[PDB]
């Protein structure tokens, strides 16, 4: 299962 | 002087909080990291106590930096043509919370229980000095692996606290709260409770547990590991739908989950040695 950052905005 | 008083090493990272380099300061070696932001780029804009305009970002960082915290305290500033340069802690050896999450997986509890203790006592320590962050997520956390100390980072996207509501949110929308998704309203403090709530679930479960809109206006947590009936209970009342709901710091840190933490010492003796 694919875990990814998140930008901030 | 800016140029003479740093020597400027590798990128660390860019994006929505400008670009970041690892550094030394000449004076005494010490390990720095050196921010710039494009002034252009700055949304909210505050004033020093003293009159200079300076972005929020620095009014923020410079009401928690006094002292030692768990937070990456501003060293100095510097204000260019086009930019403002930042010069913060850098401490090492470093790994932020969401890489050391990928390789790990799944936190075990005793770990989870000192990462998630020190971030709660960091963030009463921004709302003790009258600072919001709104940006908590694994991604803004980082590890001193020798220490066994997390430090908050990036309060680009942070506020003043205040008891009124807030009606503008530039964080992450995968930590931001049902009532921010819904009404475009949250509180300064439950809506930090809901994120703390996202993050705990990343410690023990390796990933959020929420990618969709429809998903954090839902408010079904579904557990993907093992997770103990006392720490399950915990991260459910951090994501309780209703602000009111949801756990007060205090309460937090009195919940049985919480109790006997291990010291920064030996949270990294037993698992990051
Ligand atoms: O605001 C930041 N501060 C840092 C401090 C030390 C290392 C990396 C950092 N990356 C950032 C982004």
């Amino acid at each position: 299962r694919k875990r990814r950052r998140h930008p901030s905005g | 002087p800016l140029e003479s008083q740093y020597q400027v090493g590798p990128l660390l990272g860019s994006g929505g909080f400008g670009s970041v380099y690892s550094g030394i300061r000449v004076s005494d070696n010490l390990p720095v990291a050196i921010k710039h932001v494009e002034k252009d780029r700055i949304s909210d804009w505050g004033e020093l106590p003293n009159g200079t305009r300076v972005p929020m970002e620095v009014v923020l960082l410079k009401k928690v930096s006094s002292g030692f915290s768990g937070v990456i305290r501003l060293l100095d500033w510097f204000e260019r043509p086009d930019s403002f340069v930042l010069i913060l802690e850098r401490p090492e050896p470093v790994q932020d919370l969401f890489d050391f999450i990928t390789e790990r997986g799944a936190l075990q509890e005793e770990l989870a229980r000192s990462f998630f203790w020190q971030v709660l006592e960091a963030v009463r320590h921004c709302h003790n000095c009258g600072v919001l962050h709104r940006d908590i997520k694994d991604e803004n956390i980082l590890i001193d692996l020798n220490r066994g100390e997390l430090k908050l980072i990036d309060f680009g996207s942070g506020a003043l606290l205040k008891d009124t509501v807030y009606t503008d949110f530039d964080g992450t929308r995968v930590y931001s709260p049902p009532e921010w998704i819904r009404y475009h309203r949250y509180h300064g403090r439950s809506a930090a409770v809901w994120s703390l709530g996202i993050l705990l679930y990343d410690m023990v479960c390796g990933d959020i547990p929420f990618e969709h809109d429809e998903e954090i206006i839902g408010g079904q947590v579904f557990f993907r590991q093992r997770v103990s009936s006392e720490c399950q209970h915990l991260i459910r009342w951090c994501l309780a739908l209703r602000p009111s709901d949801r756990p007060t710091f205090e309460e937090i840190q009195n919940h049985p989950w919480m109790q006997d933490v291990l010291l920064p010492q030996e949270t990294a003796e037993i698992h990051l040695h």
